[PDB]
Parts: structure tokens; C-alpha cells; sequence
DNA sequence: AAGCAGATATCAC
DNA sequence: GTGATATCTGCTTTGGGTGGGTGGGTGGGTTGAGGCAATA
């Protein structure tokens, strides 16, 4: 039986012949037979999509190997390297078995683990934990580049193989063209800011990146760190301490970006079939709508901008001379207590990659980049700020009427031409920031005047105005029957998330939500072939006309340019390769509608009648 | 091999006392606590000096006279003692910690005549540094003959075999350290310095370093005053030191072989054993089980005294003469109501603000007082800050460093818990925007130069306010009164005004009070629940989550909808979830399990009456 | 180094029984000062102290504001040699000793003079943060700092002489003391 | 130039 | 003839910028100019 040790550690079990080629066969038997609960092969479509990319790591769940194989599950924390070299082995044999050819793209397949139950924080790690399988949590601090290692070593006649190991020179001129190197990286993980107590300094470990693993996370990431907690004598500890400590390192196995996040690699075929037949139901749009931020009482103009905002527009670049972006930028702005900011806590919440800073919290360089003194290498270097890093994300700015001025002019560069320049210090340079902008702001005097205009309630100016495709105006009007609405929908949402616990249409789930649109933004891309040009150039005369004699709000071409957007957003909600009649029709009654809400109350019912053969 | 009798009549002497000693009840009193020992986390046994002095005089006047000798006998007694249990590998180390010396010394009093001697200090921690392996006992093999040795003593020098086992083997020089059959133990290397109280008068402090080892490691932390058991050594200066495993790293002693022609030097750091501060997953069932059962019968009752909601009152705030209301809110955020989590990830704010608005010397300071002394985790401050942190963080810059940190604020510091704001009206104007978020979302968001955080701020905000004029104008409204903007006055849940009422009858209650308070200071307080029984009934009652009724649904829409229509001060969903907020505190004071119309009706009153002084003059 | 008995309280006890002791003790308090009878009288009452009740600062605090020329530098210098635990400080930010804690923690003349009295000669040239610090000290004789992750509370049980003079180069009889001396209401009320 | 690590021939018993 | 023990041989040192900023400033180097946040 594998399972007893005749007096054995686990290392010694299974660094003999027996015990290691039962478990050889024990784990090829595992990635041939497993399936989960409907019956599908699982490893047969996690190897093809791994060798139709090209790519040399095969993922094993822990839960799916302790339920098929608890020996071996057993077995993997505390003698890690020997098992991982095994599996590693039998998975070349598997892959080779189903891709014979597979051998000219690479000749070694690297087995890591995935939800590891053993979970521990960086202030928690002991001497006990020494040379096991361990699961962290942290933020990337630093990152080298990637760096050449040798791993197999010949010397100058030329001398035979050797192998290296983390910890020592080789004992025999190195042959650069015999030797064989990898891939190597060193990465700083850090304690979380929001979970190390307050006024505390943080905790911090190395971790060593090998092979493929290389370019898996980069600074300011949030990331899930599996791997082997490795001691190696270091005299400099030594003599620094007075006493004889060993240098600690982690061996990593396996990274993940763990917020919640699924990549469109990671979606599986029935994953795509489920996302496909949902994009076939005929009131898609107004399910996708109703998704935002479901436990709020509708404000379902805001959701509408949002989830277009959420799908985006089609970036372009004609002749490769003229750019335009295909972001949608939404500003919000009404009444307090209106749930402004649970809008904008849910946007972080669903996207993949987004980040929230609020009124004076921001500073001008914080959000686009900034420039780092340095005591003893080169001076000065450039950094990265909000925007740059919030690049093909979001950033989501809470109290944006309360900013510096100074620190809101910074982001108009970022806002259309989606990039940050920097002259400073002896670095001239330009860096990509494509994110969407979702701002809140409160109006002037903290109340929204019915009888002023958009502009006249907000202190903000023309240029930074032109900037948002969407502009939404919250207003807390009293009224008997839709007070007791909210009131009602309020206190049963309390009801319903107790701790021991308008469209018509059922929202999607949010999980469900989450992979519709990591799908939407990845594997479609409308084009815009066809449109009615005379009825979008009539459209916009009008309402420069209207713009001019009422003063509402500054219309521009970028008021044209937001129109492709919003319609090529839409068709992106319905997996639509091709923008069609209808999605133009909801970009103009989108934009004829936001228009309408900044005039003054008495200009209202005029301003409808006007366009109203659009808005029909 | 030559034998230490000492030691071994110590450990013998030991194993005895672990046996034998007995405690009140009859039992042994170290083989229960020995029984925890079975856990992977634990391998420290926590022995009273006291205990041991009377079972044996001889042996506790031998540990303290020779520790630093005898400690790793005391040591191998424990592991024998706990040999017999299964659980525990062979590989496991344990070691012994010793918890009431009765004497004491000052930190100047560690000369030479102390090293090695078992001695106990106390200190202001000052600075902590990360948890390391230290190796204490060495397996290598020899290449020579590929023999294992092991059980190789380490001095504050990586140290390799002397000679091989093998007798035939004449190896001096060639080993190989295996890490996997090798023994370390946690270390941690801290830095203290004397107490205010201990300094000597005009002189500058005296600063020490404790090693941690083993459980000890991480449970001291800067700025906390704590004492120390344990030895004080001498540590030799490595970098001096040459072995055949280890080279030499770039007056004293002179002509060791391993010196050269090099000076070897010491210092003294203090090795601790024991570490305990200086002035010493939850859920109902585990709260009741750490209390005595005549606190669970004091908890019980006070749950059932029908009088609870005054008698807490009064008991809470004894030096303050009427303001019933005010003690009313205060004791109601003490409560607090129920956090809870949307479907989508979002959060709803459980936790209450209240603000009182007063002339001078009208004891709203009193009241801030009376909570700061009463509750656990609780941070006094004022609007007025002296650091840039203010009550939000700060980003300032390390000069040597040039790297930009966080400093936190008051909010942050008090997270889980209650602050207490003085002179809230003379925020400045980035902590005023900061506020905003702090109180509602209950974070701190920052994107400056080196810096992308967001920090936890869950705290429930008590605030004390002088009007703009420095008299309270009855003619004008609260809002005519203060300077606070409305979004954040939308953010209380309560206001409380307390005016000077220029009434002879009034100035004569408060004189005598505070002339009785002052005449008899023990005498003056009569508090029908002490401190201690407050402490852990709203240390039990914290546990209750209360469920919103029907009934109570229909009462909390009816009143909303009657405050809507009642009435930029305005009526919004803030008011709705405040008194939902308050009914579950109300709820949850008399320890129940769901929200019934009576805490409705008592937290509106409380609104209603919060809404009208905000209004009306 | 080269810088009670009982026939010592028999002594003091005959002191303490002749009628007019608070007289006595006010002039030996500052021989060289002239005419200040009130001032020397509180500061006399100051060096003794109210009754520590251990339940309320039984600490008094005195400021003497006046015109430039007159003998509170003198009087201020004389109670810091008269008392054992005292410190004597500016307000200004560059001197020498400040009143703020600032790897070695480094407490502030407040916290040094932890029972005993703390004279502070130019009160009115004091900035903000010391101004919040010094509220703090008076309110609630602590002194909190939270500073390269060492987080603690200090006690701070002393009793602050202070020295201020008008912003303008004479005392205003117009202006009130408020006015003449640019300090905040609140911390004069303490 | 100064000193430790390694290699090795050499006296002594 | 084996165990010291005395002689001989080769390594690398120094702080230093032709030994790097793709080693790192928790391994250690004054002076000035240049970005930040908090400041007034
Ligand atoms: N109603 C009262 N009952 C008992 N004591 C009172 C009352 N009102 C005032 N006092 C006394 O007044 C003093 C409290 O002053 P405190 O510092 O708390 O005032 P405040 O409201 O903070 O005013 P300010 O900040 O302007 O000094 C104590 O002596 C307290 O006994
Ligand atoms: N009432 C007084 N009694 C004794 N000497 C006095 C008196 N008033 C002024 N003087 C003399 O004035 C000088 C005292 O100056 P001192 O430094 O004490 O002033 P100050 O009140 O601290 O003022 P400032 O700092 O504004 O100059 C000494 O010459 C002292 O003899
Ligand atoms: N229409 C609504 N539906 C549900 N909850 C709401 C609604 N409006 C406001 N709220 C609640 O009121 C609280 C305060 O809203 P907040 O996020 O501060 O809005 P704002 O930032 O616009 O003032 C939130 O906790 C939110 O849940
Ligand atoms: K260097
Ligand atoms: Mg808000
Ligand atoms: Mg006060
Ligand atoms: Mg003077
Ligand atoms: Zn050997």
C-alpha cells in the first residue's frame, strides 16, 4: 500500500523506485480518467487548449486530485519537489500520447496546483512550514526583469552536464553556446494595505518566478502565491544577526490574480455555450441592465450609461495617422444620498481591472505618473499612476467636484488622447492610459436647482465637460408613491442580506455577468460598415442649434464620436459583429435624452417636442 | 563523555516538580496544560516561578542561579514529559517559559554579574523586526565516509562537525548541511527602550535588545510597554569569527585560532523566555463560555431587568446631571446595528454617528470622556490634529529613503471601533473631504506619489461641535447654528443640542454634583451595574444579529413616508437606513433575536425628535 | 563631582504655624521681582498643587501676558530652579529643547516634566501643531503619537507656566487680551 | 604587502 | 613506519568607479538640485 511508510519520511517514500512509479501511474491514470459532474473529459480539453496555444503549463485543481487521489493529495505539501517532478513527467507522457508532434514546441510540460486548502498570511509563516507546498496572499512590490539562469552548465575540451540548484555555485570557462538556461525572476510580495493594522509596517517575502511562470504578475498587483517556503544559509544574515538564520525564500508554483477575476483563456466551452444562447434571448439588453447594481431601487438611466460604459467602444486608428479612442467616460452628478457612490463601489466590484480614489485623496501625478528620487542608483525614474495602471480598465473617481483644480486638469491628456507625457528630470516620454472614467460630483450649494441648467449647478468648465460621453443627473424628487416604493424595496433588501441568510426581467447573476462581458470585450469587435448619415448630420445640427440659444451644455464633434461609441458598445452587448440600425437608434435616444435632463425645468416640454421623432 | 551533574539533578528535580505538583482543586496542574501541547502551533509550556518555589526551594534557587546552564535540561524534562502522548513526533522541540518572578530589575542594573542568571525587566518596545529560522542543531554528512552526524551545537556562528563520527575517519574539513533532518526554531529580534517612569532624571534613555524565540515571536509590538523573563547573554562579534565552513566577514580578546590575528568583542542582548504586557471568530456560545458562570448569571439578569434601558444610563454616565436623550443616543451607538453585504459585493453601513452641539463647559467633553475610559477599543481626539495624519492618512516622505508611507490618522486607528471627535468643527478642509467617505463607505481611498490604498475605516463616529457664534441661538435653527455642510450632516444619524440654561435651580444640582463628586470620590458614584458588568454584557449582546418583522417592515415604511412628507436639509435614504440602524440597536440592548414594533417606536422617537431640532428653531 | 530629619520638619512645622505663612512663602519666592504680589501668590500655589483624587487634573496651569520689558522671562527662570521635575522651554519651533515626541523615542518636554511644571517663555510664537499638542497635554494630560509604526500613549500630568506678549509692539489697551495676543479662545479657556 | 587556506615534505619516536 | 609540524605556494585583498547599474542599498560612500505632499 502507498499509503504506509515502513519507517520512512514522506521525501524518502517516494524518492524510491516503487512508490514513485505508483505514483506515476496513479496520476496518468488521474489526468486520463477524471471528469467532473456532467461526465466531460476535463483534461482532454485542458490539454487541447494548451497545445493549441502553444503553452507549456498544465493546471490541476487540488480539490479534484484529493477527491480522485487523496494519497497523492496527501502526499504533495510535504514532499512538494519530488511529486511536482513526477506529475511533470507523467504529463509530458499524457500530452505526447495525444500530440505526438508536441515534442518539437517543447520538451518539459510544468504541473501547478490551484486551490490549495492550506492557506496562511506572510505574518503567519514559521519554521514549520518549512520545504511544504504553501498558499499566500500580498501585493507585488517589486519585480526584476526576466533574467537569464543556467540549468544545464558545460565548461571549456568541453566538461560534461551539470545541473544548478537556487542555493549554490556549480563545482566544475562556461560554454555559452553548450549550456542551457531558464527563465528567471524575482518578485517582492507584500502585506496587503488593507490588512495589515493600522500605523503597522508591513511584512514582506521573495519569491522566485522560473520557466513560464516569468511575467505572471507585475507591481502593484494584488496576487494568490502558491508555492515551497526554502531556507538557505546566507553568512551576511549571520553576521548582521549575531546568531545563525537562514534566508527564506518562496519556490513558486502557481499565481493568480484572485479578486474574483476569470480570464477569457480560463472561460471553458460550456462556459461560451452558455454566454451564446443567453446573447440569443430577445430581451438581452434589458437583463444585462438590469444587472447593475441590483440592490438599488432603479435609477435606470444611470444603469443604462453604465453598462455601456462596461462594454465599450471600438478603438480606431484609420490610416494610422488618426487615433480615436473607443472608451465611454460617464460623469454623474445629483442629490446627495442617491446612491452615487454604491454605483461606483459596484463598478470596482465587477470589473477586472479597476481602481477607485476619491475628491482630495488624488493628487495630479497619483493619478497619471510620477517621478521617483532614488538615493544610490539613477536618480530619477518614472512610475506608474492610476491612470497608467488602470490602462484598459477603470478608474472610478468619487467627490470629483471636491478636487484640487490643479489636480483635476491632469487627467484631460488621459481622458481623449489616452495617454499621460511626462518632461521631467531628464525623462521625456509617453505612456498608454486607455481607461474608462466614471466620475461622481455633487452640485453646487449640495442640491440640484431645477430652474438653472447643467452648467449653471456644476463649477466644472467646457473642456473637462466635453470630455464625458454620458452625462446622468440624479434627482431626489418627493413623491408619496415612489417614496413608498424605495422604502419598501430599501427595507426588504435588508431583510433579504441579513447575515444569517423596474425592467420586469430577471438580472443575470453576477458571476455569469462577469464572464458575458470578459467574453463581449475579448473575442467580438463591431464593426461599423453601414448607417444612416443624413439622419445622424441632421440630428447633430439640431442640437447645436438648441445648444447655442439655451446654453445647457457644450456640444462638440466629440458629441458625434461618443454617438459611434454608444452604438458600437450596444451591438457589443448582443455579441453583434456588425453594428446595426437598432444600435444606432439606442445611441440617439441615449444621447437625445441626457441632453434633454440639462435644460431647465420650463424648457423641458419644449425641448421633447423638438426631437421628438428621434426619441419615438 | 563527561557529565554536568548540576544540570542533570536539575532535570531530574524538574521532571518531579511537572509530575507532582498539585494545585487547589487536587489535580495536577501542568499535565492539563501539558495536554495542549499536542497542537502543531504550540510547543511553549508557561510555568509560574511561584508554583515551583514551593514545591522545591533548591531547585528554584539552582534554575535561577544557573538558567542559561540548565535551561536546555529543562527543556529535554518537558519533551520527556511529553513523550508518552502519540501525537507528537520525535522531531518536535519544546521549550519553557516562566511567568511570575518576584523580583524585578531596572534596566541599568543589567551588568557582568548578571549574565546567565534568570532576571525579569520591563521595557517600552520600540522597534520589532521579521520572524526568522535560527538553526539550533545541525545533521551533516561527511563526504569522506558518507557518514550522518547529528546533534551539532551552533554558537551565534554557523558551525560545522569538529571531527567525524567514524572513528576511522580522520575528516576535519568537508561536510554538507541537510537542511530536511536539520532543527530550527522562530526568532525574532526586538528593540526596547526604558520607560518614561524608569528613565532617570535628565539623562537620555537606555535602549536593550530581546530576542524572541519559538510562540514568543510576534506578540510584542512597538509602542507597547511590556515585561520581559529570561537571561542576559553576551553575543561575540561574528564578523571576526573564521570556521572551515564559514569564512571570516569584514579592543578585544586576542589568540584564538579561529581569530587570527584579529580583536574579538561582545555586546549584551537580553534572551527572553517570556513576554507579557506590563499592566494587563466570535459567537455567543464561545463569548458565554469564557465568562465565570456568576458573570453569565449577572449577564442573564441584567437581560431580563425591565428597567435595562435607564438603568444602563445612569450607570454609564454618574457625574453627568440630566441630558436623559443624550445618554439615550450615546448608549444606542454603543450598541450599534447590523452590517450587512448586498448579493453583488456592496456593503450597508451598520455602525452609528452621533453628534452633540454645546456651549461651553455644557460636559459634551465629559461625554466623550465617559465612553473613551469605558470602551475597549476606543480613540480620543480632536478636529484640531497635531500631525498631518489629521483623522485620515497622511503620505509622507522617509528622507533617507525618499519613498513615500502612509501615516494613519484617528479614523484609522480606532477602525473596529469607536472615535471620539472634539472640536469636530474645526476640521481642515482634506480631512473634511475625506470624511465623507470615511462615514459612509467606511474607507479611505488615496492615489498620491508611491501611494494606491484603500483603508479600513469601520468605526462609529461620536462628535462633539461649538455653534459658529459660541452661543447656541434657540431662535435659529441647529443647521443656522454650526458649520457643518449638510451631505455631512445627512451623515449622523443623531443631533443633541446642550444649552446653558441660565436657571439658578439648575446651577445648584450641577455645583453640588461636582462638589460631592469631589468631597467623597468613592462615595459620590452609585452605578446599579459596574463597569465590568457593562463591558461583558455588550460584549455578549454585540453577538445578537436581530431580524427585521413584517410588522416592523410596515411601521418603518409608514414613518418614512410620514417624514418624507413632513418636510438644504432634506429627508433622504439616510434617514430610512438610520432608523433601521436604531431599531436594530434598540433590538439588540435587551439581547433579542428580532426587531418588534416597541424598538421601532422607541428609535423614531428618538429620530423624529433629532429631525425637529434640526428643523425648527 | 563638583556641582527629612527631624529637627528639619520640627523647623517647617514652626514655620507652618505662624499666621502669616502664605505672606512669607510669597516673598521668598522671587526676592528680585517687584510689586507682583498676586502673581507670585498663584505661582505659589501652583509649586504646591491641588490634591490628586485618583477618581481630575489637580494640576494648575498659569499665563502671565504682558507688555515686552517686564520680569516674566525672570519669574519663569525662577520657577524652574525652584521646582525638581521642571523644564524650561520656547514655543518658538527653531529652539533648542521642544515641547513634541519625536531608533530612539524621544519625549517632549511635556512628557518629561510628567508631574512637576512646565514654563514655556514665548507662548505666543507657538504654531498649530504645537498648539494642538499642548490643548491635548492640558485636556487630557496625554500624549499620543503614531509614528514609524511605534503607537503609543504618553502620560503627561504637568502643570504649564506660560509667558506670552501682544503681536503689536505694545500692549492695546483697545484690544482685549484675545485679541492682543493671537492664541485661540479654547486653549485660553484652559 | 600581509595573512589565511591548502598542499606537502620532514623530523621524531 | 605514522603523527605531528614545519616549510612552501596560490589566493585575494583595497573599497571604486574600465566591475555593473540586467546585483542590491537591511552590505557601505555631503552637496546640490529636483520632484512630492503638506504647507502657508
Ligand atoms: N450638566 C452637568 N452635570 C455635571 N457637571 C457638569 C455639567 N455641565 C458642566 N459640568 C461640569 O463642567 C466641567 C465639564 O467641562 P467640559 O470640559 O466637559 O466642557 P465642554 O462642553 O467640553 O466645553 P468647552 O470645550 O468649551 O470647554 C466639569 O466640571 C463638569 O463637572
Ligand atoms: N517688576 C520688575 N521687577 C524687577 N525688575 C524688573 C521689573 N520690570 C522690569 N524689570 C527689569 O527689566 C529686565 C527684565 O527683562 P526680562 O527679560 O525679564 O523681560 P520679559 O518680561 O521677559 O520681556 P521680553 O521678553 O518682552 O523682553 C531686567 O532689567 C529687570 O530688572
Ligand atoms: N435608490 C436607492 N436604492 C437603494 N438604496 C439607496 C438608494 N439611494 C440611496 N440608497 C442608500 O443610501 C446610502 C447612502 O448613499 P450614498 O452612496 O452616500 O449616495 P451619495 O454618495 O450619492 O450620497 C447607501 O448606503 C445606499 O445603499
Ligand atoms: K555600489
Ligand atoms: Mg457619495
Ligand atoms: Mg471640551
Ligand atoms: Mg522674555
Ligand atoms: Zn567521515
Amino acid at each position: 500500500n502507498l499509503e504506509d511508510l515502513k519507517g520512512h519520511s514522506v521525501r524518502e517514500w517516494v524518492s524510491m523506485a516503487g512508490p514513485r512509479l505508483e505514483i506515476h501511474h496513479r496520476f496518468k491514470n488521474f489526468l486520463r480518467t477524471h471528469v467532473d459532474s456532467h461526465g466531460h473529459n476535463v483534461f482532454k480539453e485542458r490539454i487541447s487548449d494548451m497545445c493549441k496555444e502553444n503553452r507549456e503549463s498544465l493546471v490541476v485543481n487540488y480539490e479534484d486530485l484529493a477527491a480522485r487521489e487523496h494519497v497523492l493529495a496527501y502526499f504533495l505539501p510535504e514532499a512538494p519537489a519530488e511529486l511536482l517532478q513526477i506529475f511533470d513527467e507523467a504529463a509530458l507522457e499524457v500530452v505526447l500520447a495525444m500530440y505526438p508532434k508536441y515534442d518539437r514546441i517543447t520538451n518539459h510540460i510544468h504541473v501547478r496546483i490551484s486551490h490549495l486548502p492550506l492557506v496562511e498570511e506572510l505574518r503567519s509563516l514559521r519554521q514549520l512550514h518549512l520545504n511544504q507546498l504553501i498558499r499566500t496572499s500580498g501585493v507585488v512590490t517589486s519585480c526584476t526583469g526576466v533574467l537569464p539562469q543556467l540549468s544545464m552548465v558545460k565548461y571549456n575540451f568541453v566538461l560534461g552536464p551539470f545541473c544548478q540548484s537556487q542555493n549554490q555555485e556549480v563545482k566544475p570557462e562556461v560554454n555559452m553556446e553548450e549550456t542551457i538556461y531558464q527563465n528567471y525572476q524575482r518578485i517582492r510580495i507584500q502585506e496587503s494595505p488593507g490588512k495589515v493594522a493600522a500605523g503597522r509596517l508591513p511584512r514582506s517575502k521573495d519569491a522566485i518566478l522560473l520557466a513560464d511562470l516569468v511575467d505572471s504578475c507585475k507591481p502593484g498587483d494584488e496576487i494568490e502565491l502558491t508555492g515551497i517556503y526554502h531556507n538557505n544559509y546566507d553568512g551576511s544574515l549571520n553576521t548582521a544577526n549575531g546568531f545563525p538564520v537562514f534566508a527564506t525564500v518562496i519556490l513558486a508554483n502557481h499565481v493568480a490574480k484572485k479578486d474574483n477575476k476569470v480570464a477569457v483563456g480560463e472561460l471553458t466551452d460550456e462556459d461560451v455555450k452558455m454566454i451564446t444562447s443567453l446573447s440569443k434571448d430577445q430581451q438581452i439588453g434589458e437583463k444585462i441592465f438590469a444587472s447593475i447594481a441590483p440592490s438599488i431601487y432603479g435609477h435606470e438611466d444611470i444603469k443604462r450609461g453604465l453598462a455601456l460604459a462596461l462594454f465599450g467602444g471600438e478603438p480606431k486608428n484609420p490610416g494610422g495617422k488618426h487615433k480615436v479612442r473607443g472608451d465611454i467616460n460617464v460623469l454623474l452628478c445629483g442629490d446627495p444620498g442617491t446612491a452615487k457612490s454604491q454605483f461606483l463601489k459596484y463598478i470596482e466590484k465587477v470589473s477586472s481591472r479597476a481602481i477607485f480614489t476619491t475628491g482630495q485623496g488624488a493628487s495630479a501625478v497619483g493619478l497619471t505618473a510620477y517621478v521617483q528620487r532614488h538615493p544610490v542608483s539613477r536618480e530619477w525614474t518614472l512610475e506608474a499612476g492610476a491612470l497608467v495602471l488602470a490602462d484598459r480598465g477603470v478608474c472610478l473617481i468619487d467627490e470629483f467636484d471636491k478636487m484640487n483644480d490643479q489636480d483635476r486638469t491632469s487627467i484631460h491628456e488621459a481622458m481623449e488622447q489616452q495617454s499621460i507625457s511626462i518632461s521631467k528630470a531628464g525623462i521625456v516620454t509617453s505612456l498608454q492610459a486607455r481607461c474608462t472614467v466614471i466620475a461622481a460630483a455633487n452640485p453646487i450649494g449640495g442640491r440640484y436647482d431645477p430652474s438653472l441648467t447643467f452648467s449653471e449647478n456644476v463649477d466644472l468648465t467646457e473642456p473637462i465637460i466635453s470630455r464625458f460621453d454620458i452625462l446622468c443627473v440624479v434627482r431626489d424628487t418627493v413623491d408619496p408613491v415612489q417614496d413608498e416604493m424605495l422604502a419598501r424595496f430599501v427595507v426588504g433588501s435588508h431583510v433579504r442580506h441579513h447575515p444569517s441568510n423596474t425592467y420586469g426581467v430577471e438580472p443575470l447573476p453576477q458571476e455569469v455577468l462577469k464572464k458575458y462581458i470578459i467574453y463581449a470585450k475579448e473575442r467580438v469587435h463591431p464593426k461599423l460598415n453601414q448607417m444612416d448619415q443624413d439622419k445622424v448630420a441632421k440630428m447633430y445640427s439640431d442640437l447645436r442649434k438648441e445648444s447655442m440659444a439655451t446654453g445647457s451644455i457644450p456640444i462638440t464633434v466629440r458629441h458625434i464620436e461618443s454617438m459611434i461609441r454608444m452604438a458600437e458598445a450596444h451591438a457589443r452587448i448582443h455579441l453583434r459583429d456588425y453594428v446595426i440600425e437598432d444600435d444606432v437608434n439606442m445611441a440617439i435616444r441615449v444621447m437625445l435624452e441626457s441632453f434633454i435632463d440639462t435644460q431647465k425645468f420650463s424648457v423641458m416640454r419644449s425641448m421633447r417636442k423638438t426631437f421628438a421623432r428621434y426619441l419615438s | 563523555e563527561v557529565r554536568d551533574e548540576v544540570a542533570e539533578k536539575c532535570q531530574k528535580l524538574f521532571l518531579d516538580f511537572l509530575e507532582e505538583f498539585q494545585s487547589s482543586d487536587g489535580e495536577i496542574k501542568y499535565l492539563q496544560l501539558a495536554e495542549e501541547l499536542i497542537r502543531p502551533e504550540r510547543n511553549t509550556l508557561v510555568v509560574s516561578f511561584v508554583d515551583l518555589e514551593q514545591f522545591n526551594q533548591q531547585l528554584s534557587t539552582t534554575i535561577q542561579e544557573e538558567f542559561y546552564r540548565v535551561y536546555p535540561y529543562l527543556c529535554r524534562a518537558l519533551k520527556t514529559f511529553v513523550k508518552d502522548r502519540k501525537e507528537i513526533p520525535l522531531a518536535k522541540d519544546f521549550y519553557v517559559a516562566f511567568q511570575d518572578l518576584p523580583t524585578r530589575h531596572k534596566i541599568r542594573e543589567l551588568t557582568s554579574s548578571r549574565i546567565g542568571l534568570l532576571t525579569r525587566i520591563s521595557g517600552q518596545v520600540v522597534r520589532t523586526h521579521p520572524v526568522h529560522p535560527e538553526l539550533v542543531s545541525g545533521t551533516f554528512l561527511c563526504l569522506d565516509c558518507q557518514t550522518v552526524i547529528r546533534d551539532v551545537e551552533q554558537q551565534f556562528k554557523y558551525t560545522q562537525p569538529n571531527i567525524c563520527r567514524n572513528p576511522v575517519c580522520a575528516n576535519r574539513r568537508r561536510f554538507l548541511l541537510d537542511t530536511n533532518k536539520s532543527r530550527f526554531v522562530d526568532f525574532q529580534k526586538v528593540r526596547i527602550q526604558e520607560t518614561q517612569a524608569e528613565l532617570p532624571r535628565g539623562s537620555i534613555p537606555r535602549s536593550l535588545e530581546v530576542i524572541l524565540r519559538a510562540e514568543a515571536v510576534e506578540s510584542a509590538q512597538a509602542g507597547d510597554k511590556c515585561d520581559f523573563t529570561g537571561t542576559l547573554i553576551v553575543v561575540p562579534d561574528v564578523s571576526k569569527l573564521s570556521t572551515p565552513g564559514a569564512r571570516a566577514e569584514t579592543e578585544g580578546i586576542r589568540g584564538l585560532r579561529a581569530l587570527g590575528v584579529r580583536d574579538l568583542s561582545y555586546r549584551l542582548v537580553f534572551l527572553a523566555c517570556c513576554v507579557a504586557p506590563t499592566n494587563p471568530e466570535q459567537t455567543a456560545e464561545s463569548i458565554k463560555n469564557q465568562m465565570t458562570v456568576k458573570e453569565w448569571e449577572k449577564v442573564f439578569e441584567m437581560s431580563q431587568d425591565k428597567n435595562l434601558y435607564h438603568n444602563l444610563c445612569t450607570s454609564l454616565f454618574p457625574t453627568i446631571h440630566g441630558n436623559d436623550e443624550v445618554k439615550r443616543g450615546v448608549l444606542l451607538m454603543l450598541f450599534g446595528g447590523v452590517p450587512k453585504t448586498t448579493g453583488e459585493g456592496t456593503s450597508l453601513r451598520g455602525d452609528i454617528n452621533v453628534c452633540i452641539v454645546g456651549d461651553p463647559s455644557t460636559a459634551k467633553s465629559q461625554f466623550l470622556k465617559h465612553v473613551e475610559e469605558f470602551s475597549p477599543r476606543a480613540v480620543y481626539t480632536s478636529g484640531k490634529a497635531s500631525s498631518a495624519a489629521g483623522l485620515t492618512a497622511a503620505v509622507v516622505r522617509d528622507e533617507e529613503s525618499h519613498e513615500f508611507v502612509i501615516e494613519a490618522g484617528a479614523l484609522m486607528l480606532a477602525d473596529n471601533g469607536v472615535c471620539c471627535i472634539d472640536e469636530f468643527d474645526k476640521m481642515d478642509v482634506r480631512d473634511q473631504v475625506a470624511i465623507h467617505e470615511a462615514m459612509e463607505q467606511q474607507t479611505i481611498s488615496i492615489t498620491k506619489a508611491g501611494v494606491k490604498a484603500t483603508l479600513n475605516a469601520r468605526t462609529s463616529i461620536l462628535a462633539a461641535a461649538n455653534p459658529i457664534s459660541g452661543h447656541y441661538d434657540r431662535s435659529k435653527s441647529l443647521k443656522q447654528n454650526i458649520n457643518l455642510s449638510a451631505p455631512i450632516m445627512s451623515r449622523f444619524d443623531l443631533f443633541f443640542i446642550l444649552v446653558d440654561e441660565c436657571n439658578e435651580v439648575t446651577d445648584y444640582a450641577i455645583a453640588r454634583r461636582i462638589v460631592d463628586l469631589h468631597s467623597r470620590i468613592e462615595e459620590s458614584i452609585d452605578r446599579v451595574y459596574s463597569l465590568d458588568d457593562i463591558r461583558r454584557y455588550l460584549l455578549f449582546a454585540r453577538q445578537f444579529k436581530p431580524k427585521i418583522s413584517k410588522e416592523s417592515e410596515d411601521f418603518i415604511v409608514e414613518q418614512y413616508k410620514h417624514l418624507r412628507q413632513r418636510d438644504s436639509w432634506r429627508i433622504t435614504v439616510r434617514q430610512l437606513e438610520s432608523m433601521i440602524r436604531l431599531s436594530e440597536a434598540m433590538a439588540r440592548m435587551h439581547c433579542c433575536d428580532e426587531v418588534q414594533p416597541k424598538h421601532v417606536k422607541e428609535a423614531f422617537r428618538l429620530l423624529n425628535k433629532s429631525i425637529i431640532r434640526v428643523e425648527t428653531p | 563631582k563638583t556641582d527629612f530629619s527631624e529637627k528639619r520638619v520640627e523647623l517647617l512645622k514652626e514655620l507652618s504655624r505662624k499666621p502669616d505663612i502664605y505672606e512669607r512663602l510669597a516673598s521668598a519666592l522671587a526676592p528680585s521681582i517687584y510689586e507682583h504680589e498676586d502673581i507670585k501668590k498663584g505661582i505659589l500655589l501652583q509649586l504646591f498643587g491641588g490634591t490628586r483624587k485618583d477618581f481630575f487634573r489637580a494640576e494648575i496651569n498659569i499665563l502671565l501676558c504682558g507688555d515686552p520689558g517686564t520680569s516674566k522671562s525672570q519669574l519663569l527662570q525662577y520657577v524652574y530652579n525652584l521646582v525638581p521635575r521642571g523644564q524650561y522651554t520656547s514655543g518658538k519651533g527653531s529652539s533648542a529643547v521642544g515641547l513634541t515626541a519625536y531608533l530612539v523615542l524621544q519625549t517632549g518636554a511635556l512628557v518629561l516634566s510628567d508631574n512637576g511644571i512646565c514654563c514655556i517663555d514665548e507662548f505666543d510664537k507657538m504654531n498649530e501643531s504645537t498648539r494642538s499638542v499642548l490643548h491635548e497635554v492640558m485636556e487630557q494630560q496625554t500624549l499620543s503619537i503614531a509614528k514609524a509604526g511605534i503607537i503609543c500613549q504618553l502620560n503627561a500630568r504637568t502643570s504649564v507656566l506660560a509667558a506670552a506678549n501682544p503681536i503689536e509692539s505694545q500692549w492695546n489697551p483697545k484690544k482685549t487680551t484675545i485679541e492682543n495676543i493671537q492664541l485661540p479662545h479654547t486653549l485660553l479657556s484652559r
